[PDB]
């Protein structure tokens, strides 16, 4: 009943992590 | 149409796009001049014996806003290789951040840097929302700063968000110290940096601070042999420890604060007491600073003998918690609930710079 509600159980359901495209980081330190 | 994800820190930039699990560039989040006009980030630290370097941001605050403009460029054409214009961009603030320092972040967004459309994430909303939770407490200590926030379904309680003014920058100083009154010497800003690099990878928690002393003392079996980058070979002994000690005991350095275990049990006791069962089990540790090996371990021993005897302690480490808030960022602005979340340029033109305390909270 609230966009917010909805954001917060998507967040909760995103899988997290593993769901995210993988990258190569151009990591200096 | 992909979001970009700036999470800007005392020390690192970390920034991406939004649904990648890894931000594309790390870098330091400095600005350099001559003691060209200005460096910025990789190239000041490759000439950082040459250059007056200043960070602009201090404990996690932005302080000095024409050099973070150089950053916030640099990170767009130098590092993204974006047009800002083209995506939306979304970036992080530390707990608290004053209410005059928000407006800033949105008023150069949009008028110097002519984004579509932006957002102001907490830094630690964002490392909870990495590990799949909207309820928890999270511990983030970064190079600048550690603060514990509470947080219930996506707010942080400000009344509750407890600070400690102490975090990895500290320890590398410390650390450069100790190892000064062993017999060596870490002097110039390259040694500095062998010096954090030796912190990074050797340094850890002890469960028993006294018990790790003792052994450390009596044998040679916490000790580790460190090359230098001209091959020499040093050993690390109890400053292995001893250095991120200094989180649980801040006397170490001349600091009266209390220890990140005893923030933690403070800022939960400040919550209202219906909701410290669900704190207690959901603490989230994010940050560089976070990193050492043993820190869980010891976190866990500390807070069970700070709270009641029932309670369920549990204390969440990601393995990937030093790019946690960064992680977060990358998810929340991929979901599709979110786009409407957005202070577009439209909204920003009716409503000026103050339009980020409506929209972004
Ligand atoms: N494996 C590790 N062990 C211990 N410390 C580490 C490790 N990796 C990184 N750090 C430290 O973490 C710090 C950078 O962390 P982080 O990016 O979270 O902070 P920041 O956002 O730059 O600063 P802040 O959060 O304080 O504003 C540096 O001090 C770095 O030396
Ligand atoms: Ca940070
Ligand atoms: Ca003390």
């Amino acid at each position: 009943p609230s966009l917010h509600d909805a954001l917060m159980e998507a967040i909760r359901s995103s899988g997290g992590r593993e769901k995210l495209r993988k990258v190569t980081t151009n990591d200096r330190s | 149409t992909t979001a970009l994800v700036c999470d800007n820190g005392s020390g690192l930039v970390k920034a991406g796009f939004a649904g990648d699990d890894a931000p594309r560039a790390v870098f330091p989040s400095i600005v350099g001049r001559p003691r060209s006009d200005s460096y910025v980030g990789d190239e000041a630290q490759s000439k950082r014996g040459i250059l007056t370097l200043k960070y602009p941001i201090e404990h996690g605050i932005i302080t000095n806003w024409d050099d973070m403009e150089k950053i916030w460029h640099h990170t767009f054409y130098n590092e993204l290789r974006v047009a800002p214009e083209e995506h939306p961009t979304l970036l992080t603030e530390a707990p608290l951040n004053p209410k005059a320092n928000r407006e800033k972040m949105t008023q150069i967004m949009f008028e110097t840097f002519n984004v579509p459309a932006m957002y102001v994430a907490i830094q630690a909303v964002l490392s909870l929302y990495a590990s799949g939770r909207t309820t928890g407490i999270v511990l983030d200590s970064g190079d600048g700063v550690t603060h514990n926030v509470p947080i219930y379904e996506g707010y942080a309680l400000p009344h509750a968000i407890m600070r400690l003014d102490l975090a990895g920058r500290d320890l590398t100083d410390y650390l450069m110290k100790i190892l000064t009154e062993r017999g060596y010497s870490f002097v110039t800003t390259a040694e500095r940096e062998i010096v954090r690099d030796i912190k990074e990878k050797l340094c850890y928690v002890a469960l028993d601070f006294e018990n790790e002393m003792a052994t450390a003392a009596s044998s040679s079996s916490l000790e580790k042999s460190y090359e230098l980058p001209d091959g020499q070979v040093i050993t690390i002994g109890n400053e292995r420890f001893r250095c991120p000690e200094t989180l649980f005991q801040p006397s170490f350095i001349g600091m009266e604060s209390a220890g990140i275990h005893e923030t933690t049990y403070n800022s939960i006791m400040k919550c209202d007491i219906d909701i410290r069962k669900d704190l207690y089990a959901n603490n989230v540790m994010s940050g560089g600073t976070t990193m050492y090996p043993g820190i869980a371990d010891r976190m866990q021993k500390e807070i069970t003998a700070l709270a009641p005897s029932t309670m369920k302690i549990k204390i969440i480490a990601p393995p990937e918690r030093k790019y946690s808030v960064w992680i977060g960022g990358s998810i929340l602005a991929s979901l599709s609930t979110f786009q409407q979340m957005w202070i577009t340029k439209q909204e920003y033109d009716e409503a000026g710079p103050s339009i980020v305390h409506r929209k972004c909270f």
